[PDB]
DNA sequence: ATCAATATCCACCTGCAGATTCTACCAAAAGTGTATTTGGAAACTGCTCCATCAAAAGGCATGTTCAGCTGAACCAGCTGAACATGCCTTTTTGGAGCAGTTTCCAAATACACTTTTGGTAGAATCTGCAGGTGGATATTGAT
DNA sequence: ATCAATATCCACCTGCAGATTCTACCAAAAGTGTATTTGGAAACTGCTCCATCAAAAGGCATGTTCAGCTGGTTCAGCTGAACATGCCTTTTGATGGAGCAGTTTCCAAATACACTTTTGGTAGAATCTGCAGGTGGATATTGAT
């Protein structure tokens, strides 16, 4: 069978979804999480779909800035394999201190 | 004759400080930190009330807006006791009429 | 059977974003992780949207709830009005 | 001007999102300015790091 | 009925002065419409604390080119600036 | 003979200034970068700090005009005065 | 003579200047800079002296921080030397681009 | 292992920083009036929940493959500290502007009337876009 | 190290749904025209703090020398990913319907604004004092052959 080296098909994923701008996140459970969050603040409240649809352009466009940092550290440290340290950092060095 | 007039919250925190640490000063370049640092949280509320008002076509700032500003701008406990005496100081004055 | 909810945030969903984010290789605890750190960011959001939502008397959470909620954290976002 | 500019790139004769996404990131001064703006269904640059792209040994020379 | 404003008409306007043969998305438009309002906020708050800053209760152009030198980094400002002074220096002509 | 003045900052300032960043080994480049990064920085205060004085008419740089361009830049000073 | 091993003053030095807040830099090639670059904007300004102690107080606060963040960055690349890529990555983070 | 330098403890003696009284004078509240504003009642249509059913694309366990991470070793050069000293920092008069006062005047609000143009319903075209050919660019596994 | 075989991307029509543009009607928003007002420009005064660089004390910066110690490098083993495929599952979507909840809107009292008077708190001058700082000494900490 014929076998492609790895990265390869990676590397055609990143300038695949980074040629596009569709969401990646599937709506439901991002609907449900929302749902179960907001819940265990206030009871039985309700959402736009609009307004789920830009927390969801929210949070990724955040996670893509922190994956980037993260492989800027990487790199950084001499590597390929970005690690919950480089997240760490990231997030440490932003001020998002949580 | 001439002269002008500087208002500052200085009276107040040093009262406080002399209802909390009896037996304790404070300098001149402190109280002036404390006094940056009132001026700044109540801009910071004002400003947050203001625009709560604007976004639900209000034209008054009431004791709620104060509370969601807070609640917004505050964290966790902090918050809470801050609301809880708020509370209690609305409630105090609202009686002693 | 479910599992808390936080877990359909897939793998390959975080898989495709870190190659968005330009990722070539990751770790496996990276993706516990990234829900961890996503579900302090959802928190404070939506915590702030619901406290815009209750100065409203509001039941329904509205997108402008949001976009309040994001500016207030320096998260700006355009293309949902105002 | 500048989303006209990049549909024109993409042979494209209406602006959309990714037009403007790419127009602000493309410039620095709207960068600056826009630095801390997401822009909805925007996505992200083309921008790959040098050191992650496959070596030189490529195998193809011609 | 109820009324909802926006800068819709004017974006078009301009689309068509700088390239009449190009459309844009509703989406688009209201991601124009968002970088408008929120350079509007931007603009008229820092002319609002200057002023404050200064004493003066009226908010003059000079504010405006102040907030604007501070907001906008070089050319571009320069371009705006001396766009803004051109159309209050009209404005004040053709009375 | 003097040296463009920026040479004042000199390296056991920074140094000093590094220790008390916790820094216990430093690279001998560092110093020529912090001070173009220093240049920046002040550029942008000092700048916007000219654009207050210039609004006020005034000739003098006060320390309100420095506060204010600090604050636009998220850097707030406490202890001044306002 | 008696000689100390490298680190143990560099260390007295940090605890002696983390133990204090007065001020690191030279207040006259401070105030000489200041009005050099100023002059290069508009001429003849002249600048109060409380003026040029808030600059000097926030340019301290900021090049420590960034230190500070440069720091972390080496330790995280597993090295105790600070290097210029480091400072760049961390303005980077901050989005102190320049 | 300790003794040579380091930093901590203790003592004491001033002065100047800061805590405390004496004014007056600015504003903070008491008291009419009025004008806006909020909340409450009742209609009421938009929308979001909900469930339920039929694709559909993707999730997900399994296993094969090998390149990235990381540890051992080591070299070498670069950075840290003492010592010497130079030198540049700190310490010791007027007048350029910075704030206070009057004042009077351009310019900005307030009100009434009239126009215009942008919201909004409804009709119509043009291009983004799914899909069917055709060839080239990007990868490997023999060349 | 890259050439003869793979095989994803592009090219280019091409119909066509459906976005998008155009066309018409309302009333709400802008604009003209008049009266009043008040904020601010400009003269003009008192002060205050800040530019000016002179020369000495002294203490911090520069530079030399040397040691050591750590950051760069290579090799190698393992393990933690990458990735194909089978096949299950859990989204998607449409679609349809109940009910709720946003929205309007109409109305009377609540709340606060605004104008006028009497306080009395606070700003600020002027006085007094007591603790932080200097300055020295004795002593517990801490680190190299």
């Amino acid at each position: 069978p014929h076998r492609y080296r790895p990265g390869t098909v990676a590397l055609r994923e990143i300038r695949r979804y980074q040629k596009s701008t569709e969401l990646l996140i599937r709506k439901l459970p991002f609907q449900r999480l929302v749902r179960e969050i907001a819940q265990d603040f206030k009871t039985d409240l309700r959402f736009q779909s609009s307004a789920v649809m830009a927390l969801q352009e929210a949070c990724e466009a955040y996670l893509v800035g922190l994956f980037e940092d993260t492989n800027l550290c990487a790199i950084h440290a001499k590597r390929v394999t970005i690690m919950p340290k480089d997240i760490q950092l990231a997030r440490r060095i932003r001020g998002e201190r949580a | 004759r001439k002269r002008s007039r500087k208002e500052s919250y200085s009276i107040y925190v040093y009262k406080v400080l002399k209802q909390v640490h009896p037996d304790t000063g404070i300098s001149s370049k402190a109280m002036g930190i404390m006094n940056s640092f009132v001026n700044d949280i109540f801009e910071r509320i004002a400003g947050e009330a203001s625009r709560l008002a604007h976004y639900n076509k209000r034209s008054t700032i009431t004791s709620r807006e104060i509370q969601t500003a807070v609640r917004l701008l505050l964290p966790g406990e902090l918050a809470k006791h801050a609301v809880s005496e708020g509370t209690k100081a609305v409630t105090k004055y609202t009686s002693a009429k | 059977v479910l599992r808390d909810n936080i877990q359909g945030i897939t793998k390959p969903a975080i898989r495709r974003l870190a190659r968005r984010g330009g990722v070539k290789r990751i770790s496996g605890l990276i993706y516990e992780e990234t829900r961890g750190v996503l579900k302090v960011f959802l928190e404070n959001v939506i915590r702030d949207a619901v406290t815009y939502t209750e100065h409203a008397k509001r039941k329904t959470v509205t997108a402008m709830d949001v976009v309040y909620a994001l500016k207030r954290q320096g998260r700006t976002l355009y293309g949902f009005g105002g | 001007e500048l989303a006209g500019n990049a549909a024109r790139d993409n042979k494209k004769t209406r602006i959309i999102p990714r037009h403007l996404q790419l127009a602000i990131r493309n410039d620095e001064e709207l960068n600056k300015l826009l630095g801390r703006v997401t822009i909805a269904q925007g996505g992200v640059l083309p921008n790959i790091q040098a050191v992650l792209l496959p070596k030189k040994t490529e195998s193809h020379h011609k």
